[PDB]
This record gives structure tokens, sequence and C-alpha cells, in this order.
RNA sequence: GGGAA
RNA sequence: UUGUCAGGUGGGGAGUU
């Protein structure tokens, strides 16, 4: 069928059924009917549409600028001499820059290879804004790749503390060592271990933890249009597990009699309602000592309490949810918990 | 990791010293934080104590990076095959010559830098010198050999060659 | 050339994008061209210069009846230089911005003789110089190539009484 | 001798050794500045003395050229210990030794022949030096806060975070570090409170610059 | 050879 | 603080092939 035809279809069910509104979805976006179905209940017909919609439209090109080597202005400046256009990425990030247009490379540039600013996604960013490290203290990374966000960590915390980052695959892990060198934080360690057993096999009683758990690419189908079809259900259940296994971990790594606080952030990279709003409820339900903190981020969508015949708990709607349709970048969920006992 | 014996010590605490000369001083020993040097595999690694003492915990084998690299611990025992020691080396620096923006690109890819590319100079540099290269924004760009001094240097031929290239900011993403 | 050489090793498309840059590091009109309006840009040599030169955002275009290669944050117009509808788009880019600074490269092809082709380079700067007073704003700055000829002489007359200095 | 017995001589003796050490064999040289840095154990101003000694004998013409190195830095990082102690006691010119007297002259001597050095410093090193120099003065005259404070206004380098949260602090540490901060953002605010009223304004005039 | 740049 | 248990690391040391 010819796509004008197939996206007027669509439209006027959308108007207007779902079956025919799913097939014409699916035949245009080239979408799973699973993973369709699966956004399509858990967003309203007209989100799903504005989602299907914005998922095909490239997100753009944001660098973190490092503050532990250059100022954000400086950046700026370098970046216009460079003629780059460069724009600050709202008001929640002071040193996030989004890049319009750039004439020479990116990530050639002398500023990009001396490390003033490394290229990371946006939504990268709000993790470490949530996470927000303290100097002097003991920082764990379950997922150290790529690296943007332990060097987010490293710069807040002002090349202070440490920062003890696990990384499972060993090619990922040598690439964010080599960012780390450049980014040139000091007091990082690197390890390549399972982050359920890094609570009891390698260390444990972290200051704070942050566990950005793999996901099923709900939020990065921009990126990697491949997950919108190799998306299965017994996927989504085996990364769903292996989440709640490494947030397990990381509430019993984490020291709740730690001065600067048992704080543990949980960031997912889709908006999947069984991913992020299921793996929070079943962690706290193995951990009462965990309660659910404010994320402290000015944007993002609240969590979902009730979802078809699915209630979570009051305290859910604290977790961060950001759509591309929402607040243009890539769909993730943040969670904040913090330990008493 | 394992502990540096005597031999290794002295082998690089002279290479460090063409580059820093006695200005290794201050690295090797600092009140605030007890931060000395660490070995793993063959990779020379200048880390904290805490840093160790986590690293205690973490598998040889397994851990592959801790702190900031030196230089892999060679055959011939000699250093300088990371440059992650830049930011280190650059501001313990004895000798820094900054070379302009027609020179940075070429040492940025690795070529050595030529004369008419040099801006400025410590203006008593001998010949076979471990110096530091810097660009207008004062910013650390390399290590390199420098077989010329400003006595002669003042007076040259702009295509002659001056400092050679030993490693580079490039190479991290490179 | 030499300079033809440094075009290729530099990726400048050709000599007299040389000849602009030299300009502009000996008067500097380019550095402060907010506005610069570029008659006779083929091949897009001295676009270029001007696109690098002046500070990132600034008000790049370029008209030339050759085609053009596109450039970033540059308005290539393949019309003619001074036509009634590309001054209509010259003005429609302009907005509450004026022209600041414009540069002229009008070549006449060989061929003929020299006087011909002397007084068609002269012509064609001053009917090109006409869109510039139309376009220009106070204390702007006009860089054009002419073709020294007897004429010469009564252009310069012409730039002395239109402009404050030469 | 007169070093020896460590009298109150010792302020005629440096000036002497000082004017009199480029006539010395180079040899000497390198072992003058020995004796210098071995009288480390008025103690503040002996140091002084030393320090600003030892920078005049560096000073000499051609050392260049006559690379006879000795690592003047332990003198260095003696002059950056001894500001503290300069601040703690106090100090009076009433009315009406290395060239000159009155001890605050020297300090802003040494640093201004520090700052006269070709290069030497301004390499983020001033900068950590300078501020212990704005913690250094809360006390004292205003014309010798505004002689320090001037030293840095007419100094060719452009950082401005000097009189403001800092790189790294090394070299004896001692004050906040602030390690890779990097942002353009303290003793002034509180210098506007003082008892000369012209202090304050001597502070607007520096925020402001 | 002159004049002008 | 000081002791107890469990875990990690461990060509550092000791012992087996």
């Amino acid at each position: 069928q010819d796509l004008s035809q197939i996206q007027l279809r669509i439209q006027e069910i959308v108007r207007v059924y779902v079956d025919q509104l799913l097939n014409d979805i699916c035949a245009y976006y080239g979408y799973s009917r699973f993973l369709a179905e699966k956004l399509f209940e858990l967003f309203s017909v007209s989100e799903a549409v504005e989602f299907f919609e914005a998922n095909e439209m490239p997100r753009p090109v944001t660098i973190r600028t490092n503050t532990l080597k250059t100022q954000r202005r400086e950046l700026a400046q370098a970046l216009i001499n460079r003629g780059v256009n460069l724009e600050p990425i709202g008001k929640w990030s002071k040193v996030g820059l989004q890049v319009f247009e750039s004439q020479v490379p990116i990530g050639a540039t002398p500023e990009y290879l001396a490390g003033h600013y490394i290229l990371q996604a946006a939504s990268s960013f709000l993790p470490v804004m949530a996470l927000a490290p303290q100097p002097n203290e003991r920082i764990l990374d379950m997922s150290s790749a790529p690296g943007g966000k332990v060097t987010y960590v490293a710069a807040l915390q002002k090349n202070t503390g440490i920062i003890f980052a696990n990384d499972s695959n060993k090619a990922r892990t040598k690439a964010l060592s080599a960012n780390i060198h450049r980014l040139g934080v000091r007091n990082a360690i690197v390890c390549n271990y399972d982050g359920r057993k890094f609570p009891n096999e390698v260390i444990g009683g972290f200051d704070r933890v942050l566990l950005d758990a793999p996901c099923s690419g709900t939020g990065v189908i921009y990126k990697d249009q491949s997950v919108k079809t190799n998306k299965s259900e017994r996927d989504f259940d085996t990364l769903s597990h292996l989440q709640r296994q490494l947030l397990l971990s990381a509430i019993d790594s984490v020291n709740a009699d730690s001065k600067t606080g048992g704080f543990i952030v949980y960031s997912t990279c889709s908006i999947t309602v069984d991913e992020d709003e299921a793996v929070i409820q079943y962690a706290l339900k193995k951990r009462p000592n965990v309660k659910l903190v404010s994320t402290g981020l000015e944007f993002g969508r609240e969590g979902f309490t009730r979802f078809r015949e699915k209630r979570f708990h009051p305290s859910l709607k604290l977790t961060r949810r950001y759509y591309p349709h929402v607040h243009n970048i890539d769909g993730f969920f943040v969670a904040k918990l913090k330990k008493i006992s | 990791m394992r502990p540096l014996t005597h031999e290794e010590t002295k082998t690089f605490f002279e290479k460090l010293a063409q580059y820093i000369g006695k200005n290794i001083t201050h690295l090797i020993d600092r009140p605030d934080d007890p931060h000395c040097f660490r070995l793993q595999k063959d990779r020379v690694y200048y880390v904290s104590e805490r840093a160790m003492k986590m690293a205690t915990s973490v598998a040889r084998q397994n851990l592959m990076s801790l702190g900031i690299c030196f230089g892999k611990f060679t055959k011939t025992n000699k250093f300088r095959l990371h440059i992650t020691a830049l930011d280190y080396i650059a501001q313990y620096a004895r000798y820094k010559i900054w070379v302009k923006s027609n020179g940075e690109m070429p040492f940025l890819y690795g070529n050595h830098v030529l004369k008419a590319h040099v801006g400025r100079i410590t203006d008593d540099t001998p010949q076979h010198q471990g110096v530091v290269i810097y660009s207008m924004n004062d910013t650390p760009l390399g290590f390199g050999v420098t077989a010329r001094s400003t006595l002669e240097l003042r007076r040259l031929e702009p295509t002659a060659i001056v400092a050679f290239h030993q490693a580079d900011v490039g190479e991290y993403l490179r | 050339d030499k300079w033809y050489k440094l075009a290729k090793e530099q990726g400048y498309r050709s000599r007299a994008a040389f000849k602009l840059v030299q300009l502009n590091q000996k008067y500097s009109f380019l550095e402060k061209a907010k506005v610069i309006i570029d008659l006779c840009a083929a091949p897009g040599g001295w676009l270029q210069v001007a696109s690098k030169t002046c500070k990132p955002g600034s008000l790049i275009v370029g008209v030339d009846l050759a085609p053009i290669k596109p450039i970033p944050n540059c308005h290539t117009f393949v019309e003619d230089i001074t036509s009634d509808k590309c001054r209509s788009q010259l003005r429609g880019y302009l907005k509450t911005w004026k022209a600041d600074v414009v540069l002229h490269d009008g070549a006449p092809n060989v061929g003929s003789a020299w006087l011909q082709d002397a007084y068609g380079q002269a012509q064609l700067v001053l009917m090109s110089m006409k869109l510039a007073c139309e376009f220009l704003v106070a204390g702007g700055t006009f860089v054009t190539k002419v073709f020294r000829s007897r004429d010469y002489n009564n252009l310069l007359w012409v730039f002395k009484q239109l402009f404050n200095k030469v | 001798k007169t070093l020896q017995l460590k009298g109150k001589l010792i302020g005629n003796a440096l000036e002497g050794v000082a004017r009199l050490s480029h006539l010395l064999n180079i040899e000497f040289l390198g072992d003058l500045l020995q004796v210098l840095r071995e009288l480390v154990m008025q103690a503040t101003r002996e140091a002084l003395l030393t320090v600003s000694t030892a920078f005049e004998i560096a000073s000499a013409q051609g050392v260049g050229k006559l690379n006879l190195d000795l690592d003047l830095g332990l003198f260095v990082q003696r002059l950056y210990k001894i500001i503290f102690p300069f601040s703690l006691n106090p100090d009076a010119d009433l009315n009406k030794v290395v060239n000159a007297t009155t001890e605050m002259e020297m300090l802003l001597k040494c640093f201004q022949v520090f700052f006269f050095k070709s290069k030497n410093i301004s390499s983020s090193r001033l900068s950590s030096f300078s501020k212990r120099l704005a913690i250094a003065s809360m006390q004292l005259p205003e014309h010798s806060a505004s002689a320090d404070l001037a030293l840095l206004k007419k100094l060719l380098s452009r950082y401005s975070k000097l009189s403001r949260l800092l790189t790294s602090e090394e070299q004896i540490g001692d004050g906040i570090y602030n390690p890779f901060i990097e942002d353009p953002d303290y003793e002034p605010f509180l210098l506007k409170n003082h008892y000369s009223p012209a202090v304050s304004q001597s502070a607007k005039e520096l925020l402001k610059s």
C-alpha cells in the first residue's frame, strides 16, 4: 500500500478501528506488532501517534562540557570560533550544549580531542543530575559503558571521592577507560564484574549508587531502529528480571549508614511500564528499608500509579519519565531511592 | 596490581625526569593524600591510596584500569606508550613550547613540529630534551623530544624540524 | 601557480578566495561584516572566505548567475547579480539588518578587445555598485574587482563621491 | 662569618651578598644558595631575606646560558609558606636587607621580580600563589593591600578566578584546593567591611575592573 | 619616452 | 576504639605437581 494512503488511514482511525490503526502503524513505521501494541497500550491514541512520529525524527546532537577541564562559556566561544552553532540545552542543565550546525566534525575538534566536551545524549545527563554525587564520596556505577555518566559524576564531584565503575563487556570497558583517561578523571576505578555479584563478591558500602540498567531500547528507537522488530516478550521478561536483580544488588551494596546518605539512582533507556514501574515496585517490596525520594528534576513525566489492571504504590509517582514527544529527548525513566537501615 | 620494585622504579624515575625534571617530588609524596604509584599488568598506574584499597578487592586479571596510566612497561622497560599522563606532565613541565594554529593540526595527527610552526619557546632548551607542547589557549597537547635549541632556533629555516612528536591528544580518540 | 596549489591543498575553490582573505587581513572589513553580500560569487571562493572570516550566524548571501555549491549558513542565489527578483530576495533576507560589506568579483570572459573587456568589467562594477547604494547601510564597505583602464579614473571619482574612503 | 654567627647583622650581610654575587665565580653561585636554604630551622624576617636574595642571585643576566639549575623552588615554597606568619604578626610603619627596609616592601619587591621573570609564572601557579596573597591581605595598611592587588591588576595574565574559587592549591596545601572546577565565579566581600573606609571602594574597584 | 596609479 | 565471623584480592610469602 502507498505510504500516504497508510498515513491517511492511520490519521482517520486516530480521529475516529484499533486493529486497522495498528496495522497501518506497523506498515508505515515498520515496528513489530507486539511493540506497537505495547506502545498503544502505554500512551493515548493521539500520544502514541505523536510518539511514533517523533521516533523517526533524528534527535539533536548534545555535547556535555567537562567542568573539570573547561567552562561552559569558554566551550561555547571555542565552538563559535570553530564555526559550529551550539546553544544551551534548556535551563535544567547549565553545561549541556545542543549543536545544530557544525562545519567541522564534532568529535574531531581540538576541544573534543582535549576532552573539553564529550558527545552524550541529553537524557544521560539527567541521570547524573538525579544522582547528585558529592565530593569525597564513594560512588559505585553498575554500568560504566560508555563512560559519559561516570565522567559527569566525576565532574560533579570535582575529581574528589572514589568512583568505582563496572562494565560487563570488555570491549565496552576499554572504550570507557579511554574516555575516562581523555576526560582526566583521576579517582576512577574501572572493573569488569557482574553487577549482581558486585555487592557481595567485590565490595559493598558505596555512599552513592548509580545503576544505568540496560533497557529494551524503547526510548532509543531512533538510535537503534533494529530494536523495533527485535523486541520479544521473552527478551523483555529477561531484561526485567536482570534489572530487578541489578536493583537488588545496588540496594544491598548501598550503605544506609553513610554520612552522605544511601541514595541509589536507577535509570532505564526504555519507557516500558513493566521495565520501569514494575521493577521499582519489585525493588520496593523486596527492600522495605528503601523508600522512594524526589528525583529533583524540573522536567519529566511523573511515574504511573495505575496502568490497566496493574496498580503501583503512591510513591511511584516520584519517578521521572521523559519521552521524545514530550521532552524532545530520548525516552528514559529515572528513580531515586534512599536506604534507611 | 603488583607493587613496583626498585629496579623498575629507577628505570622509570629517570624517564619522568627528562620531561618534568626534579618536579617529580610533588608527585611521589603528598601529605594530603598518600597517592602513590601502582602497577597492573605492564601498565604503571598512578592512583590514590583509597584507589589501591578498593583495587585490592578487584582481581588483578579482572582490573584492567586504575587511576592514570603513565605508560606500559615494555621489554626494554620504557614508557610514553600512553599519553594519559599529559595533564600531569604539562602541569609539572620544566620546558613548554607553543605551536601556532598552523602547527596544531600536524601535531594533533602525530607529525613533528615544524620550525615555521613553532610559536613560542622556553628560551633555554637543550638538544634532545623532553619538552611539552602547548597551544595558544594554554592547553596541553602532547610530548615531544626537541633536538633544537633556542640559541640556533631563533634563526632557522621554516621548513626545518624542531620537535619530534612522541604522543598527542588526538590519540585519545584516534 | 603556488596560490592555486595552496587552494587545492587547503580546499579553497579558487585563487580569488586567497585574494579575498588577504584583503580581510589588510583591511578587516570581513571581520566586522555582520551582513555580507557577494556579487559574482561563483565558483564560491569568495563565499567560503566570507563565511570563515565573518562570525557565525552572519547574513551571508552570495548571488551569481553560475551555480554555486551550497555552503552552511550561506544563501547561494543562482541568478543575475542585480536582477529585480534577486534584489527582492536580498532585501527579503536583509529585513531589519542592512548591508554592511559587499564583495564583487565581476569577471567578463576574454577573447575580445582589451578595451571592450576593460569597459565590460567597469560597467558591470558600476551597475553592481548601483545595487550596493540601494542596499548598503551608512558607513558600509564595498570591495569590488576592477580592470585598470582610462575609465578607471572616472570610476574612482564616482567611488570618492559615493564613499568616504577609497 | 656573620651568617655563621647568626647575629642581628644578617640584614647587611645578605645585602652585600646579593650586590656582589655577580662578581663571584660560577661554581660559587651554585653553592651560594645552599647557605641561604640551610637556615630554615625575627625568624620570618630572616627567611624573607634568604628567599629574596636567592631570587636576586637567580635574576643575574645570562643564567639561561649558564644552566646552573639549582632548583630555587625550595625558596619558592618558602616564600609560599612564609606569607601566613607575616599576616599573623603585626607591622607598623611609624613615620618620618635586600635593597630597602619596611618588610612589606621586599614582599612586593619579591613579587615584582617574580612577575618580572620572563614567562616563569602565570602558568596557573601565580593564581595559587595569589590566593593566599589575598588571604594574607586581611590585615596591614590599605596602601599595602592595594599594592599587592595592583600587582595582579597590572598582571599580563588574563586569569580572573584568583580572588574566588581556584584550581588545586598544591605546594604545601593548607587551603581550599577546589580541584577541576573551572568556574568564573570571596575575600573582597569581607574586605569591604574594614576599619578604613577606602578599603570598601578598593574592593569595589577590583570587582568592577 | 612621457603621464597616472 | 578494640576483638569475632564471612567475602574479595592476592609470581607478595610458604607448600604440592
